[PDB]
Order: C-alpha cells, then structure tokens, then sequence
C-alpha cells in the first residue's frame, strides 16, 4: 500500500529520433524548370553535307 | 338559364355560372448538363492554342 504508487504518470521526453533516409542528393542539384506545355520537343542536328 | 313562362307564372328555377380551376403543376423536373474537364488540361491549354 504505497502512497502513490498507481497515481504515477508516464511522461515521454523530447529525444524524437528520426530514423528513416529520405534523402533526395540527386534531385537536388538539377536546376528545375517549369514546363505548362504537353511535351517538349527539340532539334537535333546530324550530318549529311 | 332564363326560360319563358307565362304572365301569370310561377318563378321556374334556379341557376349560376361556374368557376373552375387549372392547376397548373411545377416541382418535378429540370434540365441540366455537365463538363467535367480536369486541372491539367486548363493549364496546357493557355499555351497551345491560338
């Protein structure tokens, strides 16, 4: 018979310890554009003179 | 009704007009129409066509 014994409370500390790799290094570093156009369409040059 | 009686007659009988109604009934229908277009095909949109 503790005086208190049931009327303890559980209380969690801040140490969040993300774990998970997200990691986005590739996308990172492409230099995005905006494209508001169905598809993008370009001019390669070969030879033939 | 105005029929003809004698001189010395006896008030033959009665009569009115009447009134009648027409009713006329609308709450049961409408007509309507739909588009359905998407968010993407508004946007390319602005840029292909003349």
């Amino acid at each position: 018979a503790k005086l208190n014994l049931a009327v303890l409370n559980n209380v969690f500390s801040e140490l969040l310890t993300q774990e998970i790799n997200r990691s986005a290094t590739f996308l990172g570093l492409l230099s995005k554009y905006p494209e508001r156009k169905s598809n993008i369409q370009w001019g390669v040059g070969m030879g033939g003179t | 009704t105005a029929t003809g009686v004698a001189i010395t007659g006896s008030a033959p009988a009665a009569s009115m007009d009447a009134t009648l109604p027409a009713q006329l009934p609308i709450s049961a229908a409408s007509v309507q129409s739909t588009f359905t277009l998407n968010l993407k095909e508004i946007e390319e949109s602005k840029e292909q066509v003349t």
